[PDB]
This record gives structure tokens, C-alpha cells and sequence, in this order.
């Protein structure tokens, strides 16, 4: 037998007192579960932010760039 | 990248 | 009377919980593998950065250089 199948015939054919400490270890699971899960959230959206600000960052100093070799262009008429 | 943003938002 | 007669709601309780810690570790590692693909864009990005910095420079000092 699977470890599933044992597992199932064990839900639906254990006392309580044995039903009771499962519901408890999976409600802990459950919120740790969702601790992690929040905080993996929270970090892609700081990323997110992070690689937002480079972008921009980025842009700029292509305009920059930009408005200078365009000067020196210019210039390479003398 | 909108996406990845609404899913984040949506997981809190 | 003898609604002691439940472990029929613990049962559902286990299946319940079961399931929603299934889907949260779902939530959490999809979530997680795109923290690492944000990771590695503005790994990508960075580099470029620096190397339009460099190049900036370059031709920041090569003017200037025009010097009359």
C-alpha cells in the first residue's frame, strides 16, 4: 500500500484522541505554511520594486548618454 | 510587470 | 444527546486542512520561483547598467578630451 492509501485508511479509521493531534499538527503546518507563503509575497514585491527603480535609473542614463554623443557628433564637423 | 505584482498582492 | 458520536467532523477537518496547506505551499513556492525570476531580470539589468556607465565614461572623458 501507498503511503496515501495508508494515510487515508488511517483518517477514516483512527479514534479521535489521534484525529484531534492531526487537526492540531496541520493547523501549525497550515500557519507556518502561510508565514512563508506572505513573506514570499512580500519579498518578490520588493524585487519587483528594486528592478522598477534600476529600470528608471537605466532610462536616465541613456538620455543622458544620448544628449552627449549627440553633441560630439555634432562636433566632428571641425 | 503588472502580472507578478497582482499576484503577489493577491497571496496577502 | 450523543452528538459524541463525531469524529465525522474531525475527519472533515483533517481533509479541509489538508487541502488548504496543499494550495499554500503551492502559493508559496510559485511565489518564491518568481522572486528568483525577478532575481535573475535585475541581475541581467544591473549588468547592462554598468555597462552603459562604463560607456558613458567613455565618452564623457573622450569629450572633454575635445580640449581647445
Amino acid at each position: 500500500p501507498s503511503e496515501e492509501e495508508e494515510y487515508a485508511r488511517l483518517v477514516m479509521e483512527a479514534q479521535p484522541e489521534w484525529l484531534r493531534a492531526e487537526v492540531k499538527r496541520l493547523s501549525h503546518e497550515l500557519a507556518e505554511t502561510t508565514r512563508e507563503k506572505i513573506q514570499a509575497a512580500e519579498y518578490g514585491l520588493a524585487v519587483l520594486e528594486e528592478k522598477h527603480q534600476l529600470k528608471l535609473q537605466f532610462e536616465e542614463l541613456e538620455v543622458d548618454y544620448e544628449a552627449i554623443r549627440s553633441e560630439m557628433e555634432q562636433l566632428k564637423e571641425a | 510587470e503588472g502580472v507578478l505584482a497582482n499576484f503577489f498582492n493577491s497571496l496577502l
